[PDB]
């Protein structure tokens, strides 16, 4: 939920 | 810059449902044969065909019980038009008998077609969504479609998207929240949470089902029961795959082209995620999803 949009946007950043 | 979101075609100077004798479509499909079959059905079998005019069409033969998915088809995709929804364009009513004859589209639905790369499947996210947003954003009562998936999204000669099959739909009067039903109907790991509590559907059932299909344009996967999976829909594969991985999901076809699409894939995945919270009034509405995808692209 909240932690897998989360986990999602922390990827994003990262690349 | 203001986008107008709805701009197709006027009603009134549209060509009129024709309707078309039995013995006609009969003919055209060489006796509904066999071979002349496209769809073996939930709710009626579907022949490609030609008609007396040249026209490509496909006819559903609709399967007499002892005529409600008729009827509701008749009553939502029957009475509109729009780029990003099939055209139905006649039907038959004999005695017991309830066709539908719609244009034909020539590479058949996604499901089948699933030979397209990125930014052909971002037009066909993007097509789907419009679609789906006349459904319930410019239709009055509003049409929630039911059964949104892979198989009920049709592609034409330039390979955008329509939605298809109304057979499940039903007319929402624009001053409620929910439409009240009598049975579960739906498409296996295609169903929101709520149906499940609940024999109600929403615009909001729509936008669930829709994000699943995004999945399967992201990943390149059925939505049930491949290998990987495990236990769970591509929703529970999804949900849980990524803490260990996001990219890994993705369609190696994609991802195989391009390194530099790594990025704009992943934006698109937090849209279909938005689209499946478990609760309902969270998610985007068909026009917010649109939004999101045109926020992504600059
Ligand atoms: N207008 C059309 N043009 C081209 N192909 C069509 C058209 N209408 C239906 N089809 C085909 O028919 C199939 C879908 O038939 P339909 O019953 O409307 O949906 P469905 O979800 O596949 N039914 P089912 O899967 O058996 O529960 C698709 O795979 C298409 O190949």
């Amino acid at each position: 939920m909240e932690e897998l949009q989360a986990a999602i946007q922390a990827a994003i950043a990262h690349c | 810059d203001l986008e107008v979101l709805f701009q197709g075609p006027h009603m009134a100077f549209e060509k009129p449902l024709r309707k078309l004798t039995f013995a006609d479509l009969l003919q055209a499909t060489n006796g509904f044969h066999n071979d002349s079959l496209i769809g073996s059905g939930g709710f009626g079998d579907v022949y490609k065909a030609i008609l007396k005019d040249g026209s490509a069409v496909a006819i559903k033969k609709l399967i007499h019980v002892s005529d409600r998915e008729f009827m509701a088809e008749m009553e939502t995709i029957g009475k509109i038009k729009h780029r990003n929804l099939v055209p139905l364009l006649g039907y038959c009513k004999v005695g017991d008998e309830r066709l539908l004859v719609y244009e034909f589209m020539k590479y058949g639905s996604l499901e089948d077609v699933l030979k397209l790369n990125w930014s052909t499947r971002r037009k066909i996210a993007i097509g789907s969504a419009r679609g789906l947003a006349f459904l319930h954003h410019n239709c009055s009562p509003h049409i929630i479609h039911r059964d949104m998936k892979s198989s009920n999204v049709l592609l034409d000669e330039n390979l955008e998207a329509r939605v298809s099959d109304f057979g499940m739909a039903r007319l929402m009067s624009a001053m409620d929240t929910h439409l009240s039903v009598s049975t579960l109907a739906g498409t296996p790991g295609y169903v929101p949470p709520e149906y499940y509590q609940s024999f109600r559907c929403s615009t909001k059932g729509d936008v669930y089902s829709y994000g699943v299909v995004l999945l399967e344009l992201l990943t390149g996967k059925r939505p049930t029961d491949s290998p990987d999976f495990g236990d769970n829909n591509l929703v529970g594969w999804v949900k849980q795959h990524a803490k260990l991985r996001i990219s890994d999901v993705f369609d190696p076809e994609l991802m195989k082209e391009d390194p530099a699409l790594e990025i704009e894939l992943l934006q698109h995945l937090k849209v279909a995620v938005a689209c499946l919270d478990d609760r309902a009034w969270r998610r985007p509405t068909m026009v917010q999803v649109m939004a999101m995808f045109k926020e992504i692209q600059a």
